[PDB]
């Protein structure tokens, strides 16, 4: 599917994510995009550039 | 009977192994790509951490 | 700056305002090698930097 009107630039993203400068930040409301099987543990093997 | 001359002249000196510019030998492709980050900010103390 | 025993300069003065007369001395060209040696004749002509 092509783009949403807003697609605005994705993220500021913050430079010094700790301090009294800023509000809070950083995936405080967790929308899933994540896996559902989060809540259930696993043994992850990360083999992203092994090939 | 041979003898010595001395004298003083400017001679070529040992060549040194020279730069080359980089479109000697890198060739050019076809394929142009675009990479732009989102935005950087940044708020702090103007004087004194 | 000087001490008051002699007049030998401890630093020197220089500022912005002074002009700056640069003295360039060149090697003279009537003794080099130039392995080719055809462009010119050594008894009939001399040669000059520009």
């Amino acid at each position: 599917g092509l783009q949403p009107p807003p697609g605005g630039t994705l993220e500021d993203t913050y430079r010094f994510v700790t301090s009294q400068a800023i509000a809070c930040q950083k995936h405080t409301p967790p929308a899933p995009k994540e896996d559902p099987l989060k809540k259930y543990t696993f043994w992850e093997v990360n083999l992203k550039e092994k090939f | 009977l041979w003898l010595p001359s001395e004298a003083t002249v400017y001679l070529p000196p040992v060549p040194v192994s020279k730069v080359v510019s980089t479109d000697e030998y890198v060739a050019r492709t076809n394929i142009y790509y675009h990479a732009g980050t989102s935005r950087l900010l940044a708020v702090g103390h103007p004087y004194f951490p | 700056i000087k001490k008051p025993n002699n007049n030998k300069i401890l630093v020197p003065k220089v500022s912005g305002l002074q002009y700056r007369v640069f003295r360039i001395h060149l090697p003279d060209p009537n003794k080099f090698g130039f392995p080719d040696t055809s462009f010119y004749n050594p008894d009939t002509q001399r040669l000059v930097w520009a």
